[PDB]
């Protein structure tokens, strides 16, 4: 019915951190997804950009 | 609850919801048969009268 | 603490009669990683060990 | 089945399993003791006859 896509930039160390229900900084402070998240995880190293 | 948080205190306490829930239903099972036991105890008895 | 002790003698320390703050602790920027088991990173400011 | 595929499929596949056994059993349980009160019953209605 619909999609949403959120995009952002992040440290390489805190890619760990994006996973749905997951604890953190990024997470907690930043951008929390919740428990009930279906979806997909999408990154990439964005050094040259 | 004061330990975990939803994502694995919700794992957690569905094992409890398991174990008690089969219990409690084990002993509705055992409470069944005993009255119906008592019923055809009562039976007797009524007829006896 | 200047020097941590090595794999091969690790160091190991008591803590008693004092309140403590974790949160400073779990959000602050040096730690790579703080992942928990048995308990939860933001609830260790409500339990009394 | 048609969001996910084999191996995390099956993982919840079972749970279904588990909920809808326990559900068939207490069923066939809750009969067997019923049909067994009908058969006092159908016992006592021949007699009568």
């Amino acid at each position: 019915t619909n999609v949403y896509a959120d995009s952002f930039v992040i440290r390489g160390d805190e890619v760990r951190q994006i996973a749905p229900g997951q604890t953190g900084k990024i997470a907690d402070y930043n951008y929390k997804l919740p428990d009930d998240f279906t979806g997909c995880v999408i990154a990439w190293n964005s050094n040259n950009l | 609850l004061s330990r975990l948080d939803k994502v694995e205190a919700e794992v957690q306490i569905d094992r409890l919801i398991t174990g008690r829930l089969q219990s409690l239903q084990t002993y509705v099972t055992q409470q069944l048969i005993r009255a119906a036991e008592i019923r055809a105890s009562a039976n007797l008895a009524a007829t006896k009268m | 603490a200047t020097r941590f002790a090595s794999v091969y003698a690790w160091n190991r320390k008591r803590i008693s009669n004092c309140v403590a703050d974790y949160s400073v602790l779990y959000n602050s920027a040096s730690f790579s990683t703080f992942k928990c088991y048995g308990v939860s990173p933001t609830k260790l400011n409500d339990l009394c060990f």
